RNA sequence: CAACGUGUUUGGAACCCUGAACAGACUGCCGGUGAUAAGCCGGAGGAAGGUGAGGAUGACGUCAAGUCAUCAUGCCCCUUAUGCCCUGGGCGACACACGUGCUACAAUGGCCGGGACAAAGGGUCGCGAUCCCGCGAGGGUGAGCUAACCCCAAAAACCCGUCCUCAGUUCGGAUUGCAGGCUGCAACUCGCCUGCAUGAAGCCGGAAUCGCUAGUAAUCGCCGGUCAGCCAUACGGCGGUGAAUU
């Protein structure tokens, strides 16, 4: 969310965040919810990672994105993928369907 | 001339123990002031229930100190030996004052 | 109001004692106002 | 005010939440006394409170007919006035019980369930909850 | 009226009007209704000139308008001198009764 | 009502102010007062990691020592 | 949920009126019932000082000119929002009447609440001020949309 | 989640154990004394019967203080297994219990009683399923074995919950079996329960036995 | 807590009863300043060398486990342990009243 | 409850209260509605009427939710160290962002004076009454109480008078300075409180959003815990006044 958009809030758990990470966050999330015309209040993007070489369990990168919008409720999407980038793109797709669910349900 | 205090956490033990102390004290001697129930020293404690973070939904338990004052009028020697004969009650704390 | 600790209502809120909220009203008081006539 | 009675001839009791009230109802004029004060100066002017005192006697229209000097403590002033009121009702029951039908038909012999609910843990005032966003 | 250096209050009640002066002592405002026995509830209007003389003398008896500005800023040039944590937090305009400054310090963040 | 002094700092006073003047000499125990028989001495105040040399003027009198030595290395582009 | 248990409504403290007791409960703010009592009876002792009729007459005649017979209930059918007017009941019009009367009485400044409630009360008694104008602007909006039902 | 029965029924039908009535600082010190007595008895019988063969099953240790004298009742099911046959078991108990109470040298009577039917007492039966389950025996054989082993010895209703890490697993489970009525909510009902933790080799197990009598 | 900190409170308590009455009865004589006001500053030097015998430094942990926080002082136990010594019929009188 | 004048001195157990047992409320009665039933609507009686009110209570299970920093522990890992002791810091930083509370923005108000009524708690390393010193926080003296006795403890909103009666104000109290007191070896970073000084922002709050169906909401105080003292405007309670709407 570079300008004019919903307020971005990152959470980094078990993960040192970089330039490419949060840059990929605001560009993929923000620039895929850039054709929005939505005054969504708050986006909480909580980007944790787990397992593989870090600890026990498979390599996981798990993102939850929550939108506290005015427009008919709150929404959240959690996806767990092999990379950060596949996580954030996949949640980007899910939140595209949830926001088209909201905009398309405002009809008549 | 003597005041004995009966404190416990249990009502059948003060009821039955004070029952038999009043029984022995009446059947061994003369007129004796009855057990006056003076009120319950009762107090409450709030315990944080879950070990970690759950601030709501706690466990506040309350302890109840029952107590009866009971007064025997005249110190007679076999009556003092009647009361000190009975080391009967199971835990009930008994005290003596004038 | 109630945070105004130089008052009586403020010290009553703060659970403290000073001039305006006295103990033993005979003893301890600020200057007394004299509107007179 | 002096001029005692020192007995329990025709008594009446009453109790709202923390406010108890015992009354004795003497066949007199009407200058009646809460504990040792006048009714006006103890019930602190004329709110509804004094009118709740005047309610059961004006139900039977016995305003001149009696004199009810009252011994009461506990609680605050409104509930103490209510307990005075139901003290008057239970007192009038214990003189002329044929007044059961006017008094009980109105809400004078009953008692409200006015009791302060306790704080419930995780709330603030037994219904008040902290907000969330 | 006009009081000691330049400062003065409106045409209001006398205790409040002395409160309108730059820097008097409010307990000694109450004492200036007691040693002088000035009538406080009466306004600044209807005051005899002997009462104005007594007011100007008793207001000369304690430190006031320009003087306390001078001495407090003397403790501010003192609070330039000797390198203290109060002084270091006044180079950077923090708060020195010590709030937790992780949030909300806007008497000085402005 | 009574000024507080660390007693080894009092022995620093009783060692240098009785024999002869000296230098940077180290102390712990930051909470001590000024004690105007310390003026002109340089006191090394512990700041969390090291000891700082602080010259003691007669203007610095009537406080405690660690007001003079800050503890937080907040350079700060916050 | 089904219903409310019927009602219990007592009369005025010193006049025995079910309307003026409703008004003294509506001027009440957080429990200070002796003070709201004081404001209302200073308003009555004010209204005896302004004109020379019964305060029940100027009060009831005032609230007849505040009470609406119809109002806007912005209802919905099929997702479509009609501003259709539905005829309001009687005691509902009492509560709305002293509602607008009282809140509008909390705007006219200058003096204590006795003068404020007195002034907006006689303005309700003369068709002026703000409460009866509020009746009109909530009345000329439901009149403006009778093309719905 | 669910409240435990011996906590829930304390006003009626269930009595406390540490039955001595005191004052606050003396309450904390009396609780010190109680905990060290239960420590010395538990650790005592665990040592001097760990060298011996079977399980003991000490259910209740009631501690009472009438006068400056402390009645200690021990409710085990198999009390003949304890003593060194003249009375020397309870004598040596009385020695090591005297070792940690002699602030005021007040006498104490350690007694011992029999459980009426030891299978029907959930601490003892929980110790049995603890012992067999600590040996390499499945949940089903041992747990059904505890059930029919119980119902031959006259119990109305029973619930057995065995917690995670059963025979070979890396995912915890819960496995509970019920027979008859076990109404946990009925306050009159007199359910006695136990919650024993089995310390196995490949983890920790949790056994929780409710018995409706 | 850790195994060290219980014995921290233990050895700190031994330093309490080591010269508790001696040092704090000395302070009973220091604060009595009827005789003199200006002097005795050094005698705060004699107040100094008890260090861990300051009763300000002495905590009260839960004796059964050792949590330094939420110790209800009238029982000596912690928060969460106090449930399972109520819920196991162990504390006398704990009638769990929910009035 | 009563007398004596400001006790254990006299009576009484008659009111109140304390606290053990009992009784009571169960659609029990009546009417009417309903396949005769479950019930439903009303009425009487009754202190209370249709779970009387509040609580405790939380099934199988979900989120492989939280807790290996209450405690216990599989496995792994460190072991003249990833262990332990001591002093100083730090958890209290600060361009900002998010959340919960308190104070307010005033005449239903604010101040002063004089009046009035609570409950529930706590306290022998304590609570500390009385008298004196001090504007005060506080200092000394310490009677009484192991608690229905004494103390904390003044309840406050409320009532009656005086002032301001529209202002950034006698609203509001932030921030800072000077001078103190208490606790404690020690109060600077980082405690509370008193006395004076200053008087910031703030004229009821955009988009949005939350709690509550009655002694509730709102509003005013009191107490406890932990505790040497406190960051408590929080938490756990307890009374006072006390609604509107469905």
């Amino acid at each position: 969310g570079p300008l004019s958009s919903v307020k971005l809030i990152l959470q980094g758990r078990n993960l040192e965040v970089s330039d490419n990470v949060r840059s990929h966050v605001e560009d993929k999330v923000g620039k895929s919810v850039a054709k929005h015309s939505h005054l969504v209040r708050e986006v909480d993007v909580r980007l944790s990672a787990r397992g593989g070489d870090l600890s026990k369990g498979p390599k996981l990168r798990r993102c939850e994105v929550t939108l506290f919008t005015k427009r008919h409720g709150v929404i959240r999407a959690e996806e767990d993928a092999e990379s950060l980038y596949s996580s954030i793109d996949l949640v980007s797709s899910i939140i595209q369907r949830k926001l088209r669910k909201i905009k398309d349900k405002v009809s008549d | 001339k003597i005041r004995i205090k009966l404190r416990s956490y249990w009502v059948p033990l003060i009821e039955d123990s004070c029952k038999q102390i009043m029984d022995a004290a009446r059947t061994t001697n003369a007129k004796i002031m009855g057990p006056v129930p003076l009120p319950t020293k009762k107090r409450i404690y709030c315990v944080l229930k879950s070990p970690h973070v759950h601030k709501d939904a706690r466990f506040h338990f309350e302890i109840r100190t029952h107590q009866r004052l009971i007064d025997i009028l005249y110190p007679t020697a076999q009556t003092i030996d009647s009361l000190m004969q009975l080391d009967l009650p199971a835990g009930v704390d008994v005290e003596v004052k004038l | 109001g109630r945070g105004d600790r130089k008052t009586a209502k403020g010290k009553r809120f703060n659970h403290s004692f000073g001039n305006a909220r006295p103990k033993n009203k005979n003893k301890g008081r600020g200057p007394p106002k004299a509107p007179i006539f | 005010l002096p001029g005692g009675f020192a007995a329990q001839t025709v008594i009446g009791t009453g109790r709202r939440k923390c406010a108890i009230a015992r009354v004795v109802l003497q066949e007199g004029t009407g200058k009646f006394i809460i504990n040792y004060r006048d009714a006006k100066e103890y019930l602190q002017g004329n709110p509804l409170w004094l009118q709740y005192v005047k309610t059961p006697l004006a139900t039977l229209g016995y305003e001149t007919n009696y004199d009810v000097f009252v011994k009461a403590h506990g609680g605050g002033l409104s509930g103490q006035a209510q307990a005075i009121s139901l003290g008057v009702a239970r007192a009038l029951l214990k003189v002329s019980a044929s007044h059961r039908a006017p008094l009980k038909q109105e809400g004078l012999l009953t008692r409200d369930s006015r009791i302060v609910e306790r704080k419930k843990p995780g709330l603030k005032k037994a219904r008040k909850a902290p907000q969330f966003s | 009226p006009k009081k000691g250096g330049i400062g003065h209050g409106g045409l209001q009640i006398e205790c409040i009007r002395i409160g309108g002066v730059e820097i008097p002592n409010h307990k000694r405002v109450e004492y200036s209704l007691q040693y002088i026995h000035g009538i406080g509830r009466s306004r600044s209007r209807q005051i005899l000139l002997d009462l104005n003389f007594d007011n100007k003398v008793t207001k000369d008896l304690s430190e006031e308008e320009v003087i306390i500005l001078r001495k407090e800023k003397r403790f501010n040039r003192v609070a330039i001198e000797r390198l203290k944590e109060i002084r270091c937090y006044r180079g950077i305009r923090h708060k020195l009764g010590l709030p937790v400054r992780g949030q909300r310090t806007k008497n000085n963040c402005r | 009502k009574n000024p507080f002094v660390a007693n080894h700092l009092l022995r620093k006073i009783e060692k240098l102010n009785k024999k002869a003047e000296k230098e940077i000499i180290v102390t712990w125990s930051r909470a001590s007062t000024i004690i105007p028989t310390m003026i002109g001495h340089t006191i090394a105040i512990h700041n969390g990691r090291e000891h700082l040399p602080i010259y003691i003027t007669d203007r610095m009198v009537g406080h405690k020592l660690g007001e003079f030595a800050p503890t937080l290395n907040f350079r700060g582009h916050a | 949920r089904g219903t409310v248990e019927e009602k219990t409504a007592k009369s005025d403290p010193i006049y025995r009126n079910r309307l003026v007791n409703m008004l003294v409960n509506r001027i009440l703010k957080h429990g200070k019932k002796s003070l709201a009592y004081q404001i209302l009876y200073r308003a009555v002792k004010k209204i005896q000082q302004k004109t020379e009729t019964n305060p029940l007459s100027v009060l009831r005649q005032a609230i007849r000119g505040v009470t609406p017979d119809i109002a806007v209930k912005a209802r919905r059918v099929g997702g479509s929002t009609h501003q259709v007017p539905i005829e309001i009941g009687s005691t509902q019009g009492k509560a709305l009447a002293i509602r607008w009367l009282l809140g509008a009485a909390r705007k006219r400044p200058g003096r204590n609440m006795a003068f404020k409630l007195s002034s907006e009360l006689v303005d309700a008694a003369k068709g002026s001020g703000d409460a009866v104008r509020k009746k009109e602007e909530t009345h000329r909006m439901a009149e403006a949309n009778r093309a719905f039902a | 989640q669910k409240i435990n029965p011996l906590g829930f029924r304390l006003g009626t039908t269930q009595s406390h154990y540490s039955l001595w009535f005191s004052q606050p600082k003396n309450y904390a010190e009396g609780l010190q004394e109680d905990q060290k007595i239960r420590d010395c008895i538990k650790n005592y019988v665990q040592k001097n019967t760990k060298t011996s063969s079977g399980v003991e099953g000490i259910a209740r240790i009631e501690i009472q203080k009438r006068i400056d004298l402390i009645q200690v009742i021990i409710h085990m099911g198999f009390p003949k297994l304890l003593i060194e046959n003249r009375p020397q078991g309870v004598e040596d108990l009385k020695i090591n219990v005297q070792k940690e109470l002699n602030c005021v040298n007040r006498k104490l009577n350690i007694a011992i009683t029999r459980i009426a039917k030891p299978y029907g007492d959930p601490n003892i039966l929980a110790e049995f399923i603890a012992g067999q389950l600590k040996s390499r025996v499945s949940f089903r054989k041992a747990m059904k074995k505890a059930i029919e082993l119980t119902e031959q010895a006259d119990t109305k209703g029973i619930q057995i919950q065995i917690a995670g890490r059963i025979d070979g697993k890396e995912i915890a489970r819960i496995e509970w079996i019920r027979e008859g009525r076990v109404p946990l909510q009925t306050i009159r009902a007199k359910i006695d329960y136990c919650a024993y933790t089995v310390r196995t080799i490949y983890g920790v197990l949790g056994i929780k036995i409710w018995i409706f009598m | 807590a850790r195994k060290s900190l219980i014995q921290r409170e233990k050895k700190r308590r031994n330093l309490e009863q080591k010269y508790h009455l001696i040092r704090r009865s000395s302070k009973q004589e220091i604060r009595k300043v009827t005789s003199l006001s200006d002097k005795w500053e050094i005698h705060g030097k004699l107040q100094s060398p008890p260090r861990n015998s300051a009763p300000a430094r002495l905590h009260r942990r839960c004796f059964l486990t050792g949590r330094p926080r939420a110790n209800i002082r009238d029982f000596g136990l912690s928060g969460h342990i106090l449930r399972e010594m109520v819920h196991t019929c162990l504390l006398p009188g704990a009638t769990r009243s929910s009035w």
